[PDB]
């Protein structure tokens, strides 16, 4: 069996500098082939990388040190063993490490030490990101229900239930919150704004012009972090339209017919997005125009881009990470970084670029 | 003597459509370069036109009489210009009829009251040149278009507007007539800020392609957005409907 | 003037005609010409046309679009051609019409449509058009069928009770499938999740988990559709109690026993199986009533403050349907008996549910047919009359095995063989079958009717062809080539019970015969009195032997089992007119007890006894002689090395080698009796053995159940009766039972794909002179 | 493999292929002149060359594919009572589809319905066209399959016998009686119904049974 | 699998006889829907009807 | 290993 | 051994007292259900037979015969409880 294109030749580039990796450090059987949103963060000069296992190390930033490690597993005897299943990506803003697990459990380690600060079980899978604001921690379930947290009690402040379609794609969108309005990707197409006290409906509304094909093949997932730029919300839904929002209201800014399930960047004029071809296409705001496209990675499961020193950043299944250049959209760079893969999105945080493979060696890149 | 040029979907474009026009450009015209470009591009300016057609003389229903003999006596064999009339008439009525549903205009910050917005000074008559692209540019499309792109900068107008341009002003040249500042497409926007009279503006990348603009001349805001995001929307339509087509070209 | 084509090769002029305006005769200008060809592409008869300038009148070209001759299929693994050329004829484009360019691209597509469907959510098909002559084209798509969506992983929200891996155990959809166990395939389907899901509700109904819900089920695909996530979001409830039980609705005047099948103790946990199991009772002592369609309704009420659960049995006895007569459908091959004879329902008794399902049990054990349906279709024209028509889809019942495998006892077995078991379509199995191990060659040709009483019973005939090499099977050399007939008639007196009783006859050629004293003194014993030298011997015997068995099956489990009992005592006593005067009775008995409600933890007696000897004027046969030692005896010990040890007597050797002595040659230096190692067995043994079977401690408990991991002591003796202890004192006396032989040892035991491996070590503590200690003992797929 | 030549050429070799004995070939160039060019000319004729041949090759699903195909788009044809005698030829040898050899195991317990459905076929055949130059052959052919069917319930019958299901028996002889009443195979299966009869002491109806056995041995 | 079909060389059936009804009783009705017709031509059987399909 | 083919 | 031998319509004993003479054809199939075995040669006599041989217990046979006319009114009631 093989795929249905030989997956897109490497694209042999000059890059014009030198990407290293300016510290590496290895997270045990990291995550492995098994799809998550488990990526690294970085609050002040720590990165808190997170294991599917259960274990949580936070690493010096500058030179990768082991800060501290903690084990999350619950392991009963000698007789069964049960890994903590992390997928929900670290976040840590408010001294707090937030991670979710498949196991329905959303767990705050503190930063000082590492030992468990609470951990609270919630509807289903936190396969989101525990985005963290207004004193709230917000996931995503994988049974369809965004739940706000107490950030330091961890009792659930209050679950807001969205349709789940009979077929989706794994993963679940981050909320995005702004003028305490919490932006969620519904799993049926409907990106939806809900308050960020309570959680009534602000509004909701399709942006998928999927179910056409009315098969299993055409699911409508919104499994991307909404953006909130100048009180418009942009959403990309799969198999669906790239649409801005207004935030208010909820009607359609305009919309574009593109379709993906990564996280996309909208800064200044420009948006930039990984199709879910794997097809690194550049937009602007104002009406949606595509600046300019890259095909030359189809089909390679491009990681969700980053910008980088003014340069987008894109990973890949094969362990490359592509600099692709912000204005024409031309290869900058190629770098050979890994051989397991990349799954997760990177982190340009503080200056510094930081990506787990699917062994989950943390990598720390300089530009 | 009435050969076919090409097949597309289900209907097919001949050689005498394709001489006629030429003819009726070259009368119009304006000087025009070698009369093989015009030839190619002749050829598929008509493939544009009968692939959007397609969606429309299937599905739209066709313009009327009366209004259509208002129109062109407010502006040969008589019978052949009635068939162009007709054959124009429908096909910018249905193309107004997708880019409209294709377009969607809020009574919000859409509308762009806060009517001045960026200065709307004074209408500008400026031309433009597109470089047509596939929807995947991007292996070499987009170098070559960039080469192409950059030789027409350099030289720069009159050939290069119908030599390789995509628009459906090519064999007129570009020409948009008066235009103000709001009405333009954001991309245009800011070689704007940059024109001048008789300024050369380099070519800006797009998914559409690669689009030169020379500027000859230096509720109501509704028009004026609506005309910018008609123009962008167009400008993408046209070009999806390009690429989801069945197009060949027959040397005979 | 005149309109002249140069096409319309496949197609008819006339068309071309009425489709071209302008003709012989008519008014010719650009206009017109334009018209017509206009509306010639209008219809799409033709892919290309031109008007070719010619002197005299008019001339016209035509090539009209190429035809399909052929569909040509390439790389299609998943699916077979012709599924895909209906799908490129519900298109609308087939051989002998036109291709369409534009239909192209929705072919593709289609094909996208069926590997989706089919579960390859990635799957991608180009198109390639042959030129042919004649204005033809052939299409040959190449398939690329990407990697399969495989299920990543199952997942279980909210169970706290019990672990994600013991419940995923259960199901039937896998997330790990090792490379060394035969646990299922990672496919994910429809109907498997639904079925998968029942489970579970069993499962949790079963522990007294009555408030159990599934509360939702999400399949996610991951965005490559190479992986699938299913994530049961259940809600477990408590373990409630079963407070009571009643019945309700027309019991029909059996009130009274169906409350005497519904007792339950008080305290006791709800259990789902046997709530299922008290309605299936109910239902069939209705149905052995009369009643066709029993309807059961067993409704619980939840009692969540106490955390009781009381039973509604709502019962209704429907109407008595009367089975008009049974149809059998599709037995093109197997004779209307064959089928009929399976049929526990009978034609013209009054129907029974539960009858019904067990005929298609049995038809569906038969394994003649692909797949069994049944339909009680309504006899027109009567109100309780039913046709209980059977449709079948016969299979290729014959079929040739070729098995290999491997183990300690019987060195490389090679098995093979080809077996008709519907044998024209009479019933009757035929079968020609081989073994050969280290040390037997064994062919045989069994023919056998499974029916030869309406009753059941069935009756077989065997003609086999032994060839023992028992120098090979660690034991003293002698070759036994024998070949004989064998007629049995089985009774299945019981079900989990099954008598037999025959009649065989057997030739037996011994030669090579080491010259010893059990072999000797039962030599002396059948009347002949040949020299202890001569070591190629040889001798032969015609004996027939009434045989008799008893086979009790109670084993719930026929592979691993957990709870039941397999006893097998056969026995074999020579008729009169034989050479051989001797009776010999073996009892095979496994039993299973388990200690938890699980079943994980079982304890396994295992016994094998034998007692044979003469009817006075001969002795057993030394090749009958029992043998312990090796797998599945007493594991720790070499093959058939338990028992009296072989006295080998001072003899020459047909070949002579220094440093080997020859077994006590002369050659060697050999001049008085000598104790050997060599075991030869015994005229009796008895062998028990303890097996605590355990989960296997360090594994995943998805696949721990395919892995049957166990702690085993083998307690055996084998001793012969015959032994001479007066005149042989200084030899350690064989005769003594009291040599019981141990062994205790841990063993591993799983369907690998090379069949079921079963390794073992075990350390024999208590041995005697003569035992070969082999530590290790392993099989790789005996069958 | 068959070239695209011309309609005549390839069915006169199709033809001559045809007497020549050697099927597979004719099969191959009549379905590649029938799907090369459909209903084209004489195209009864090639599609009644298909049926014979692929009746002939022993490919009997085609065959009754190729047969609903014609029946159902000639209603009102010249050769109708042909296509109608091929389908019953081709019932006929779906129902003697032996697995091995034709034996001594006559295959009359074996699966009727196809049995059924020639008998059906043919006696449409007879009392629609009673005329046809196949009529005494039909009419030979439904007394073989009133036999075989009348066969196939006596074999149910006798199972039933040795089983004891004397009501199964008796209801089984009945259907004979009603159905199949000039059959060899039912006046054997009387003495079964007289026997279920005695075994159920219901002598009432035995010596009925037994009187009829008598009159008509 | 089916060759021996070409020739089943059948005809050996017994004519159908029908059953008498003794005096005092009378037979079940037939329902004859498996009655044979009374239809007889020509028809030469015994391999000697051609099953060639007649071309028009 | 065990191989059984059902011709 | 031999498994259970049911055979003919279940009589539950109850039903067959219900039965009295003067009845028509469709009172009696109501009650008792359409007899497996009529006469097939003589008038309307219905045989309801409740046979059961079970698994080597002895066969225990109920017959019931109901001798009709042509009019389709019940004339005899023949009960036999036990095999004579
Ligand atoms: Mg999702």
């Amino acid at each position: 069996e093989e795929d249905v294109v030989k997956m897109s030749p490497l694209p042999t580039v000059e890059n014009q500098f030198t990407p290293t990796t300016a510290w590496s450090t290895s997270v045990g059987s990291g995550i492995g082939n098994f799809y998550s949103n488990l990526h690294p963060a970085l609050a002040d000069n720590v990165v808190y990388a997170a294991d599917r296992a259960g274990l949580v190390k936070a690493l010096n930033a500058d030179d990768g040190k082991e800060i501290w490690s903690v084990s999350l597993a619950e392991k009963d005897g000698w007789f069964s063993k049960e890994p903590a299943l992390l997928s929900g990506g670290v976040t840590v803003s408010g001294g707090h490490v937030y991670i979710g697990s498949e196991k329905a459990q959303v767990y705050a380690l503190n930063t000082s030490d590492g030992t468990v600060a609470w951990q609270t079980k919630v509807a289903g899978e936190a396969l989101s990101r525990p985005v963290v604001s207004d004193g709230l921690v917000l996931i995503h379930t994988s049974n369809g229900q965004l739940q706000a947290l107490n950030e330091a009690d961890g009792a659930v402040k209050w679950t807001v239930n969205l349709d789940m379609p009979s077929l989706s794609l794994r993963g679940e969108s981050a909320p995005t919150t702004a003028f305490g309005a919490a932006v969620v990707g519904g799993d049926n197409g409907r990106v939806s704004a809900v308050l960020m006290e309570q959680g009534q409906m602000i509004w909701q509304q399709r942006i998928s012009q999927a179910t056409g094909s009315t098969e299993i093949d055409r699911l409508s997932d919104v499994d991307t972090t909404p953006v909130v730029v100048n009180g418009v919300v942009f959403a990309l839904a799969y198999n669906g339209n790239l649409t801005a929002l207004d935030l208010r209201s909820g009607q359609i800014m305009w919309k574009r017919e593109l379709g993906s399930v990564n996280d996309f960047i909208v800064d200044g004029n420009r948006i930039y997005l990984v199709d879910q071809n794997d097809r690194v296409m550049a937009l602007t705001i104002d009406g949606g125009v595509t600046l300019w496209t890259q095909s030359d990675l189809l089909h390679r499961l491009l990681t969700s881009p980053v910008l980088y020193n003014g340069n987008l950043v894109v990973g890949d299944s094969e362990g490359y990470l592509h600099w692709i250049n912000v204005e024409d959209g031309r290869f900058v760079a190629q770098q050979k970084v890994d051989s397991s893969g990349f799954q997760t999105e990177p982190v340009a945080a503080d200056g510094k670029l930081l990506i787990q493979a699917k062994d989950g060696t943390v990598y720390s890149i300089t530009r | 003597v009435d050969c076919v040029a090409a097949v597309v979907n289900n209907g097919v474009v001949l050689e005498s459509d394709v001489d006629g026009l030429m003819q009726s450009v070259k009368l119009n015209a304006q000087q025009l370069p070698d009369d093989a470009t015009l030839r190619h591009q002749i050829m598929e300016r008509l493939i544009m036109d009968q692939i959007i057609l397609q969606m429309g003389q299937k599905m739209g229903v066709k313009i009327s009489d009366e209004q259509l003999d208002q129109a062109i006596a407010n502006i040969l064999n008589y019978n052949t210009y009635r068939n162009q009339i007709r054959k124009e008439m429908i096909i910018s009525e249905v193309r107004n009829n997708e880019v409209r549903r294709r377009i969607t205009i809020l009574p919000q910050e859409v509308e762009s009251l806060a009517v001045g917005n960026q200065n709307a000074s004074t209408e500008l008559n400026l031309s433009h040149i597109l470089i047509p692209l596939p929807e995947n540019p991007t292996s070499d499309q987009v170098n070559e278009a960039e080469s192409q792109a950059r030789a027409i900068v350099d030289q720069a107008f009159g050939k290069l507007a119908i030599a390789h341009s995509a628009d459906q002003q090519a064999l007129n040249g570009g020409q948009m007539g008066w235009g103000r500042i709001q009405e333009l497409p954001g991309i245009f926007a800011q070689a704007l800020s940059t024109a001048k009279k008789g300024d050369i503006v380099g070519p800006i990348r797009s998914g559409v392609g690669f689009h030169i603009l020379k500027v000859n001349d230096l509720d109501r805001a509704y028009r004026m957005l609506m005309n910018r995001k008609f123009s962008e929307e167009a400008a993408s339509w046209m070009q999806e409907q390009r690429a989801s087509a069945y197009v060949k070209i027959l040397s005979n | 003037k005149d309109i002249h084509f140069e096409g319309l090769q496949r197609v008819a002029v006339g068309a071309a005609l009425l489709s071209m305006p302008v003709r012989t005769g008519d008014t010719v200008n650009d206009e017109d010409i334009s018209n017509t060809i206009r509306a010639l592409f209008a219809t799409g008869n033709f892919e290309d046309v031109c008007v070719l300038r010619d002197g005299d009148t008019l001339l016209v070209q035509v090539k009209e679009r190429p035809t399909i001759a052929s569909i040509t299929f390439s790389g299609n693994k998943s699916v077979k051609d012709d599924m895909l050329k209906q799908n490129l004829e519900a298109s609308g484009v087939r051989v002998g019409e036109s291709l369409d360019r534009t239909t192209i691209a929705d072919i593709e597509k289609g094909l996208e449509d069926f590997y989706y469907s089919v579960g390859k959510y990635s799957a991608s098909v180009k198109a390639v058009v042959t030129p042919l002559p004649r204005n033809r084209v052939d299409l040959k798509l190449v398939f690329q069928e990407g990697v399969s969506a495989e299920i990543q992983q199952i997942n279980i929200v909210g169970n706290h009770a019990f672990t994600t891996d013991e419940l995923i155990s259960h199901f039937q959809l896998r997330d790990e499938v090792p490379w060394w166990n035969v646990v299922g395939d990672r496919k994910y389907q429809k109907q498997k999740l639904a079925g998968d899901l029942e489970t579970l509700r069993s499962y949790y109904l079963d522990r007294g988990y009555a408030r159990f819900n599934i509360d939702s089920t999400q399949v996610s695909l991951t965005p490559d559709k190479k992986g699938i996530y299913v994530t049961v979001n259940i809600t477990e409830g408590d373990q409630y109690k079963l407070s009571g039980v009643e019945v309700s609705g027309n019991l029909a005047g059996h009130s009274a026993e169906i409350e005497q099948l519904t007792k339950i103790e008080p305290g006791e946990l709800y259990n789902g199986t046997k709530v299922t199991k008290m309605e299936d009772d109910i239902k069939k002592l209705l149905g052995r009533y009369g009643y066709a369609y029993p309807r059961v309704q067993s409704m619980p009420e939840i009692n969540d403050a106490d955390k009781t659960v009381k039973l509604r049995v709502n019962v209704d006895a429907g109407n008595r349907f009367y089975v008009r007569k049974i149809r059998f459908e599709g037995n093109d091959t197997s004779k209307d008996a064959v089928l009929r004879r399976e049929m526990r329902q009978m034609e013209g008794a009054w129907l029974g549910s539960d009858l019904v399902d067990q005929g298609k049990e049995r038809l569906n054990r038969l394994g003649f047919f692909e797949t069994v349906d049944t339909d009680t279709q309504r006899v027109p024209g009567s109100p309780d009359q039913v046709d209980v028509v059977y449709k079948v889809k016969e299979r290729n019942t014959g079929s040739f095995n070729f098995g290999i495998g491997y183990g300690t006892e019987s060195g490389v077995s090679f098995q093979a063989g080809v077996q008709q078991d519907n044998w024209l379509g009479t019933g009757y199995a035929v079968g020609i079958n081989g073994t050969k191990n280290d040390y037997q060659t064994y062919a045989e040709l069994s023919v056998t009717n499974p029916y030869f009483t309406v009753d059941g019973v069935s009756l077989g005939g065997r003609l086999f062809y032994n060839d023992f090499q028992a120098d090979d099977a660690d034991l003293s050399d002698y070759t036994n080539k024998s070949y004989g007939t064998d007629v049995t008639l089985g009774f299945p007196i019981n079900e989990y019970n099954s008598l037999r009783a025959g009649l065989g006859y057997v030739h037996n050629s011994l030669s090579n015969m080491q010259p010893q004293v059990a072999m000797w003194r039962y030599l002396y014993s059948m009347g002949e009195h040949p020299s202890t030298s001569d070591q190629d011997n040889s001798f032969k015997t015609d004996d027939f032997t009434f045989n008799y068995g008893w086979t009790y099956n109670k084993l719930d489990r026929g592979y691993f089992p957990t709870d039941g009992s397999r006893v097998n005592l056969t026995g074999k006593v020579t008729i009169p007119g034989s050479d051989n005067e001797y009776y010999k009775v073996t009892l095979d008995t496994a039993t299973y007890v388990p200690i938890d409600d699980d079943h994980k933890w079982v304890v396994l007696g295992r016994t094998r006894w034998g007692y044979g000897d003469g009817l006075g004027g001969k002795e057993m046969p030394f090749y009958e002689n029992f043998y312990a030692g090796g797998s599945s005896t007493v594991r720790g010990f070499q093959s058939n090395t338990i028992g009296p040890k072989a006295v080998y007597f001072p003899h020459q050797a047909s070949n002579y080698d220094p440093d080997y002595d020859y077994e006590c040659a002369t050659q060697d230096g050999a001049k008085d009796l000598c104790k050997s190692d060599d075991a030869v067995g015994g005229n009796a043994m008895a062998v028990a053995s303890l097996e605590f079977i355990t989960p296997t401690p360090f594994i995943s408990d998805k696949y721990a159940n395919s892995v049957r991991t166990s702690f085993f002591w083998d307690m055996g003796t084998v001793w012969d009766t015959n032994w001479d202890s007066s005149q042989y004192s200084g030899y350690p006396d064989y005769s003594d039972p009291s040599n019981i032989r141990m062994s205790a040892g841990i063993a591993l035991q799983w369907m690998s794909p090379l069949g079921p491996l079963v390794f073992s070590y075990a350390q024999p503590f208590k041995k005697y002179d003569g035992d070969k200690a082999e530590q290790f003992q392993f099989n790789i797929g005996k069958t | 493999e068959v070239p695209d030549n011309p309609p005549n050429e390839i069915y006169a070799t199709a033809q001559q292929k045809l007497q020549d004995g050697n099927w597979r070939q004719a099969i191959t160039q009549l379905e590649a002149l029938d799907n090369r060019y459909p209903f084209g000319p004489y195209s009864q004729q090639v599609q009644l060359d298909l049926i014979y041949a692929y009746y002939k090759n022993a490919d009997l699903p085609l065959a009754q594919a190729a047969i609903d195909r014609f029946i159902r788009l000639n209603p009102t044809h010249p050769n109708i009572d042909y296509v109608m005698y091929m389908r019953g030829l081709t019932n006929m040898a779906l129902d003697d589809s032996a697995l091995q050899g034709f034996f001594g195991v006559d295959r009359s317990d074996r699966d009727p319905q196809h049995a059924r459905a020639a008998f059906s076929d043919f006696s449409k055949l007879v009392r629609g066209y009673p005329n046809s130059q196949y009529t005494t052959d039909a009419t030979k052919r439904l007394v073989f399959l009133k036999d075989r069917l009348a066969k196939y319930e006596y074999s149910v019958a006798e199972y039933y016998t040795e089983r004891g299901a004397w009501v199964a028996v008796v209801n089984r002889v009945e259907g004979m009686l009603r159905d199949y009443p000039d059959t060899q195979a039912t006046r054997d299966a009387l003495p079964l119904m007289e026997n279920a009869y005695r075994q159920m002491q219901m002598n009432a109806q035995a010596e009925k049974v037994a009187k009829i056995i008598a009159a008509n041995s | 699998k089916r060759q021996v079909s070409g020739d089943e060389a059948y005809l050996e059936a017994a004519p159908l006889a029908e059953l008498h009804a003794p005096a005092g009783m009378i037979l079940p009705v037939t329902s004859g829907d498996y009655a044979i017709p009374v239809t007889n031509g020509s028809g030469a059987v015994g391999k000697a009807l051609d099953i060639r399909p007649p071309a028009q | 290993w065990n191989w059984t083919k059902r011709f | 051994y031999r498994p259970d031998i049911n055979q003919g319509n279940y009589l539950t004993a109850n039903d067959v007292s219900k039965i009295r003479v003067g009845m028509t054809q469709q009172q009696v199939a109501y009650a008792l259900g359409t007899p497996l075995m009529s006469d097939p040669f003589g008038t309307n006599t219905w045989f309801y037979v409740f046979r059961q041989q079970p698994g080597h217990e002895g066969v225990t046979q109920q017959t019931l015969t109901l001798t009709f006319n042509s009019s389709g009114v019940l004339t005899n009631i023949d009960n036999k409880p036990a095999l004579s």
